[PDB]
RNA sequence: UUAAUUUAUUAAUGCAAACACCUGCAUUAAAAAUUUCGGUUGGGGCG
RNA sequence: GCCUGUUUACCAAAAACAUCACCUCUAGCAUCACCAGUAUUAGAGGCACCGCCUGCCCAGUGACACAUGUUUAACGGCC
RNA sequence: CCUCCGCAUAAGCCUGCGUCAGCAACUGACAAUUAACAGCCCAAUAUCUACAAUCAACCAACAAGUCAUUA
RNA sequence: GCUACCUAAGAACAGCUAAGAGCACACCCGUCUAUGUAGCAAAAUAGUGGGAAGAUUUAUAGGUAGAGGCGACAAACCUA
RNA sequence: GCUAAACCUAGCCCCAAACCCCCACCUUACUACCAAACCUUAGCCAAACCAUUUACAUAAAGUAUAGGCGAUA
């Protein structure tokens, strides 16, 4: 996503008033574009005998393209929520 | 604007169709092409450029009979009313095509070549390499979208595995699949090039308005651009 | 080469509102009103048949309900 | 020859300036609204 | 060039003078050859009673007494029309008394008017 | 002269006069609330006060939002809290050059999702930030049932919120028929967002669509006065019979 | 009758009947010479020939 | 226009992003857009 | 100036513009122009029928191709 | 003594030299233009409609053309 | 609704010699002179003229709209 | 002494208070009747040009700030 920043600073409005904007507060300055950040892996739990990304019951770190585009549609992996990690630690105690 | 296109007839028909001139105008009513408008009134003969199509509940190669070779106002090459089985259709005529002529529309690529007559159609694998061809498809079943004007002809330079290479009359080579249909011979109405318009009125009868009088200065585009030949383009 | 351009064929109806994809809810359209409203959903109307018979608005059956339809074609 | 200009016909008057044309576009709808807010007797041809 | 004048049927060209008419009503339809079919049932039949022996003249004599206006409300017409039938059939299915819930099968419907006037 | 009430109150007055006065109060509360969305296109400040470098004195700061334009294609799908930014730039990021206007459009992706509550794969034009919010919410059903109406900012997303909330409210056995255990797994998973069936039907309606819904509720073919007057008369004669 | 919405006729419907006639009539004297078997009226606009 | 400032705009590439199109950021053009055309001077131009 | 034509409604109808003819450039292609066309075609320009002819030049610009080069019926120059 | 005008239709206009009254067609009241001419048309769904016009015949073309059904 | 170009479906072009031919009406235009200059006319009148089967003229409806259209470039015409 | 002069009240303005208003008619409006909406305002002007810029209860306070650090905000 695109994060912009105002060039001209807004005079502050108060506690119960909104800031009224001039045509010079419409002049923005691109401070960051989020798509050009170094991307992050997401944590998952695979539930089958998948490729080298992991085995049954393990929470791992996958690229978002393989994780969103193959694993989560096909039922192979579940999200790394705190709610299912209880069920899979309790699965690991049944071994 | 209220531009509804006249090109709306869904079913193929032998008859002439009343067609509406554009004047060079868009669907938005503004001129996009200059110098169009005001010619003699014309009616459109629907041409079946997909040369090998079978009729209903028939297949294979089939003969056809030329009933009348006819002037066409909508293009430079004259056309032939050609009847076969239970359907008449307008096709575009080759050079020496008379009334009563008979044409083989074929689909079978022979193991040998096919020493074809002047006006029949064959797939490109069924020809001797180096014959004058016209009405060349780009894909199998696409329809003849190439080499269709009067007197033009293309030549089959070489054919390779599943491949023919046509030479267009611009002398650019084309790589087409082996199994698309083309017709042999050159297109009719030859010596359309050696034609004297004679006066500006005969140029206005064709729907061609005069050029503007605004004097343009010639820029770098207007030399004698000797270019090298363009690379051979394929549709495979 | 199909005859008939896109601009002169029957115009495609606009795509259905995404309200209809959700199973649980009944959509709210301008069928409760009796006129178009652009800020409500467009309803799906049942295929309406004129109950009685009228001669100047007769619509013939398609060419199989005609009681003499021979598959073997005659040439007349 | 100049000044003859207005060369009348009722078809071009209704199809150029009439009510149905003024309601065909929202600009002409705002025209009719300026006529009713001004208070005129004839809002259109 | 007029704006103030009412756009009457006398005014346009032939195609405009043909379509627009006065406040008359359609009686039939046009068919091929522009042949007008007049539908018999669309014509209003003036149902006119017999005016023989009828003793109401268009004016009333001045010796008639003056009374008060009591417009027929729904409670009055229910009262004198229905209420003794209810009282006589109560001292011993609302359709028994002249009530019809639906009126699609009715000839002269009250809402909407399918009679005239 | 003047008006009695100011002009920006007038729409709020329209929520008092007629058909809007008969709207249920939990809907009108949900329109009267003015809360801000999550900052999408601007870094929010840390605290309210901020000690500036130029004179070293703490001065209060706010976080003025960026005006975001939402085209109706954003209401066809689920974008994030984001749309086109209509704004202006200075030409070489110094102000003494030409000012010239720019639209920052977001990057769109026609993806596919599976709602386990509504039990359906949707094809949604979506943004990368939306997918990141789905991952941060651990599922699209949690993401739609967690996001506030203002923040989620889609017509189709509030439609999905209304459909999921009616599916959870009624405990509908049309979720997975001939399998009640799986329905109890889903219905226990999203148990936290249980809402009454009265309040769930009004979730995510616009004001005009709610006027249409309220109008279709209380419309009736009117009572003929014969039934009313027969009720009055048999009740009146039952009052006579007790005399 | 005039200034009354007429009920719409479909094929096979009942006869359209007017009971209390709304429009009046007046026969005027002809200002020009006319045949002896001709009476001239002033119909109000919404009244046809039939 | 080879004046100054631009490139919002199109069209090309390039790199990210996404697994060709779209979007972001750069570069190159074409089309343009905004703006201006100092002074003295035995009138002004030239010097 | 080849011709017939066109133009400054309301001060210029011309030698100006157009034009047959000739030449240069761009374009290998379908379903809203071009066009329901396909290089003998279409579009962008120049000059002005036909007849005898159109000489020399890529230094500079611009285009072309990145084989440092090609281009003048391209801008232009020809002691 | 003029007439290169006239009479109609189209388009336009909307009662604007009809009756009565009040340089030397204006106001009030009344009255009229009457359909055969001309507008205002068409039940679907498939399926047909290659051969100009010009006295249409010889001819002669090119700029390739204004006219139709069947189940 | 003028005018520039176009779209649709229409129309007119006598006579004479023999084809964007010639003479020549109707019709279109406006060379040249004169009148007129608050005029009959915010561009006319009288005569002379160029064209008049064609790139003609014209009635009707439709289209293109001002950062534009349109242009056989006059930087014209787009309601004096 | 002709033209004429005069005239006083229709109404209006600024406040306050109070939150207002049968029939035909989107086809050629005034016609009885048949298979789709949202998208920064800009510019004049001031800066003695112009090109970034240029306003749209009280009190703090024209203060902190911003600004071809200048007009000004
Ligand atoms: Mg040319
Ligand atoms: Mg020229
Ligand atoms: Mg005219
Ligand atoms: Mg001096
Ligand atoms: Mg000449
Ligand atoms: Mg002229
Ligand atoms: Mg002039
Ligand atoms: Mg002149
Ligand atoms: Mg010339
Ligand atoms: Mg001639
Ligand atoms: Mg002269
Ligand atoms: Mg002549
Ligand atoms: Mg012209
Ligand atoms: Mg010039
Ligand atoms: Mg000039
Ligand atoms: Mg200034
Ligand atoms: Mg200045």
């Amino acid at each position: 996503t695109v994060i912009v920043e105002r060039w001209w600073k807004v005079p502050l409005a108060g506690e119960g008033r909104k800031p009224r904007l001039h045509r010079r507060h419409r002049v923005y300055k691109l401070v960051e574009d989020t798509k050009h950040r170094p991307k992050e892996n997401l944590e998952l739990i695979l539930t089958q005998s998948v490729e080298n990304v992991g085995v049954r019951g393990d929470l791992v770190s996958v690229k978002k393209s393989l994780g969103r585009n193959r694993l989560l549609p096909q039922g192979l992996a579940v999200y790394a929520s705190p709610e299912n990690k209880k069920l899979f630690e309790e699965e690991k105690l049944l071994r | 604007a209220n531009f509804v296109s006249w090109k709306s007839r869904t079913k193929y028909t032998i008859t002439p169709v009343k067609m509406r001139k554009s004047g060079g105008r868009d669907h938005t009513g503004r001129i996009r092409v200059h110098g169009i408008g005001g010619g003699h009134k014309q009616r459109y003969r629907m041409i079946d450029f997909l040369r090998f199509r079978p009729e209903e509940t028939k297949s294979g190669p089939f003969e056809e009979k030329v009933i009348q070779v006819r002037y066409d106002p909508c293009r430079s090459a004259d056309i032939a009313l050609v009847a076969g089985g239970s359907r008449k259709r307008w096709i575009i005529a080759t050079e020496n095509m008379q009334a009563g002529d008979t044409i083989l529309n074929s689909n079978h690529i022979g193991r040998m070549a096919v020493a074809a007559r002047e006006g029949d159609a064959h797939p490109l694998g069924a020809l001797p390499v180096g014959t004058l061809i016209n009405n060349v498809e780009s894909e199998p079943g696409r329809g003849a979208q190439y080499i269709r004007a009067a007197g033009t002809c293309g030549v089959l330079l070489r054919k390779v595995n599943g491949t023919a290479i046509i030479q267009l009359p611009s002398k650019r080579q084309m790589q087409v699949l082996e199994t698309c249909v083309a017709t042999v011979g050159r297109v009719s109405n030859v010596d359309h090039n050696k034609r004297v318009i004679g006066k500006a009125g005969r140029n206005r009868w064709l729907g061609k308005r005069p050029n503007s009088g605004r004097w343009h200065r010639k820029g770098g585009w207007a030399g004698r651009k000797i270019r090298p030949l363009p690379p051979m383009k394929s549709y495979v | 080469y199909e005859w008939g351009v896109r601009s002169t064929r029957k115009s495609e109806p606009p795509p259905l509102d995404r309200v209809y994809e959700i199973p649980g809810l009944e959509p709210i359209t301008f069928a409760g009103k009796m006129h178009f409203v652009p800020w409500l959903a467009r309803p799906i109307f049942p295929p309406w048949d004129r109950g009685y018979k009228d001669p100047r608005f007769y619509r013939s059956p398609p060419l199989h309900e005609h009681p003499l339809y021979k598959d073997q074609a005659c040439y007349i | 020859a100049r000044g003859n200009e207005y060369q009348p016909s009722n078809i071009k008057r209704k199809n150029k300036h009439g009510w149905v044309r003024r309601l065909s576009t929202p600009a002409g709808v705002q025209v009719i609204l300026r006529r009713m807010l001004k208070g005129r007797k004839s809002l259109s041809h | 060039a007029d704006r103030m004048s009412k756009w009457t049927s006398k005014r346009g060209p032939r195609s405009f003078r043909g379509r627009k008419g006065r406040g008359a009503k359609g009686i039939g339809f046009l068919t091929s050859g522009w042949r007008f079919v007049q539908i018999k049932e669309m014509v209003p039949e003036f149902v006119v009673p017999d005016l023989t022996g009828f003793k109401l003249k268009p004016y009333v004599s001045y010796l008639a007494p003056e009374s008060e206006e009591t417009p027929l409300t729904a409670a009055q017409l229910f009262s004198e029309a229905v209420a003794p039938a209810i009282e006589k059939d109560f001292k011993d299915n609302l359709e028994k008394y002249g009530f019809e819930p639906t009126q699609e099968g009715k000839l002269f419907q009250l809402y909407p008017r399918n009679f005239l006037r | 002269p003047l008006h009695k009430y100011p002009v920006w109150l007038w729409k709020r007055l329209q929520l008092r006069e007629g058909i809007c006065s008969r709207l249920p109060g939990h809907y009108l509360r949900s329109l009267e609330e003015e809360r801000t969305p999550t900052p999408v296109h601007y870094r929010p400040h840390g605290a309210k006060f901020k000690i500036n470098p130029k004179n070293g004195q703490r001065e209060r700061v706010e976080d003025v939002p960026i005006p975001i334009y939402f085209p109706p294609e954003s209401q066809r799908g689920l974008w994030g809290g984001e749309g086109w930014i209509l704004g202006q730039i200075y030409a070489n990021n110094d102000k003494l050059s030409k000012r010239l206007k720019k639209v920052w459009k977001p990057q769109l992706f026609e993806r596919e999702f599976y709602s386990e509550i509504l039990d359906k794969k949707f094809t949604v034009t979506v943004t990368m930030r939306t997918l990141d919010l789905i991952d941060e919410a651990y599922g699209l059903d949690f993401y739609i049932l967690k996001t506030p109406k203002e923040d989620l900012c889609s017509k189709f997303g509030m439609d999905l919120k209304r459909g999921m909330l009616l599916r959870l409210a009624r405990q509908d056995p049309q979720l997975h028929p001939e399998d009640p255990e799986r329905r109890a797994a889903i219905y226990d998973k999203y148990k936290e967002f249980a809402i009454p069936e009265e309040e769930a039907e009004w979730v995510g309606l616009t004001l005009e669509e709610a006027i249409e819904k309220q109008r279709l509720l209380e419309e009736k073919d009117p009572v003929p006065l014969f039934k009313i007057y027969v009720a009055e008369l048999i009740q009146q004669l039952q009052q006579q019979a007790l005399s | 009758a005039r200034n009354v919405v007429y009920p719409l006729y479909r094929l096979g419907g009942p006869q359209l009947r007017v009971f209390r006639t709304n429009f009046f009539i007046q026969l005027v004297r002809p200002g020009v010479a006319q045949p002896e078997d001709t009476v001239q009226f002033r119909i109000p606009m919404e009244m046809t020939r039939v």
